[PDB]
């Protein structure tokens, strides 16, 4: 043919991520419309600096839910900071279902397939992101008619080679006929990793702070209590347990929720607390006096 | 290490979508079977591999 | 005048998932296990003497 | 019966054992990573409960 027609690594920069999470999470019930801005480099590689949330509608996703106006207005400023960068793609919200392109949808595409052939959608359901890759998911065209002749498979080198989809439905349907699938990676330097991580100056604080001691000895009668109560559970365990079938134990006298397992969880936690009492406040003691 | 497995295990399938629950009321000859599920319609439904 | 004010982080719903996400690293302070609050207590003391 | 042979040992402390000596430093290193290995597996328990 006349392209590698190889399906890229998607690399949406953490910086970029956290704005389309943002703008689906935020118009729910609601379709949001956006175009993805970046850098498209060799045949198998799309670097995503930043992504545009163009105004919500309420024609839902269509080439007549485009605005050139709306599209020109971005560009013609991030030229003037010089910031710029132009179209690898587009990208919207389902708010309630799973990552497929609609035929409606691959029409939506299909206008930007037309600027480059490795334009991408983006699907993000965001009352199933607790995590950030699931249920999000990048698809793009291939030719109609590598289809026919079954030249379909090729994506299958300059690449990992493992693909990871997620639902039968619409996806396998579509998955066939028009698009293919691959799984967006997420990519970080470490400047952006420090200040993730940091709190302010008020992460060390929290350290050498003290608490009021009503709550500290409640802390510690409630969990010696708790001890006795399971402890003649487990007096009944270690009593029996001189008759084989290990299942048969569990049942009889309990090997389900455990009391030993439980019990030496709960004191481990107490004994831990009670150890950095003891030292935040020596610590202090010292250490201010 | 069992323990951590595990626990991703029990979390892995809570991901993975349900699952139902009907009663065949009549067998199929296109190794299909027909499938009454119990607060929805009938279907004819493939079958798992190992039946 | 400037005056200072606190410049605390305590994020959106929307941005936390990202945030963990990316994270892969065992972070600088997370306040989990006896082991984290161990550093913790040495680095505290070391955070009140340079103030 | 009666007798053996001394310098069979005497051989075998020297040649092969020698080897086997550091090997068996080399499993003491192996000991040293999955003290390491022990603690980052409670560590992984911690985020796995999250």
């Amino acid at each position: 043919t006349g392209r590698d027609d190889t399906k890229e690594t998607v690399y949406i920069s953490s910086i970029a991520l956290l704005k389309m999470l943002k703008h689906g999470r935020a118009g729910v019930p609601m379709e949001v419309m956006g175009l993805m801005l970046g850098e498209f480099v060799d045949d198998y590689t799309v670097n995503v600096v930043d992504v545009f949330a163009m105004p919500q509608s309420g024609t839902g996703v269509s080439v007549e839910a485009v605005d050139d106006v709306f599209q020109a207005k971005m560009m013609d400023m991030l030229k003037q900071t010089g910031r710029d960068q132009m179209v690898v793609g587009w990208y919207h919200s389902h708010p309630g279902f799973g990552c497929w392109l609609s035929s409606v949808d691959v029409n939506t595409q299909k206008s930007f397939e037309q600027l480059n052939s490795r334009a991408v959608a983006v699907v993000v359901d965001p009352i199933q992101s607790v995590k950030g890759k699931v249920v999000i998911d990048a698809f793009r065209l291939i030719d109609t008619g590598a289809l026919i002749n079954n030249l379909e498979p090729r994506q299958t080198t300059s690449n990992t080679g493992l693909l990871n989809k997620a639902n039968i439905q619409a996806l396998i349907h579509g998955l066939n006929r028009h698009y293919y699938s691959l799984n967006i990676d997420y990519h970080k330097t470490a400047k952006e990793t420090k200040m993730l991580m940091n709190l302010h100056k008020e992460q060390w604080q929290s350290g050498l702070k003290m608490y009021d001691y009503e709550e500290k000895e409640e802390s510690n009668l409630a969990a010696t209590k708790s001890m006795v109560k399971i402890a003649e559970q487990y007096s009944k365990r270690i009593e029996e347990e001189k008759e084989l079938t290990e299942e048969e134990l569990k049942t009889r006298y309990v090997g389900r929720q455990d009391p030993k397992k439980h019990l030496s969880e709960t004191a481990d936690e107490t004994l831990e607390n009670n150890i950095v009492s003891v030292l935040t406040a020596g610590v202090n003691s010292v250490a201010i006096k | 290490n069992d323990k951590v497995r595990f626990i991703k295990d029990e979390l892995r399938l809570l991901q993975e979508p349900g699952s139902y629950v009907g009663e065949v009321i009549k067998i199929v000859s296109d190794k299909k079977v027909l499938v009454k599920v119990q607060p929805e319609g009938k279907y004819i439904v493939d079958v798992a591999k190992d039946i | 005048t400037f005056l200072h004010l606190p410049c605390t982080i305590e994020a959106e719903e929307a941005e936390e998932i990202g945030v963990e996400h990316l994270l892969r690293d065992v972070r600088d302070q997370a306040a989990g296990g006896l082991s984290i609050r161990l550093t913790n207590q040495l680095k505290s003391l070391k955070g009140l003497q340079s103030k | 019966n009666n007798n053996s042979a001394l310098s069979n040992v005497n051989s075998d402390i020297y040649f092969k054992l020698k080897k086997l000596e550091k090997e068996y430093e080399l499993l003491t290193l192996q000991e040293d990573y999955i003290k390491d290995e022990q603690r980052h597996l409670k560590r992984e328990l911690k985020r796995a409960q999250e």
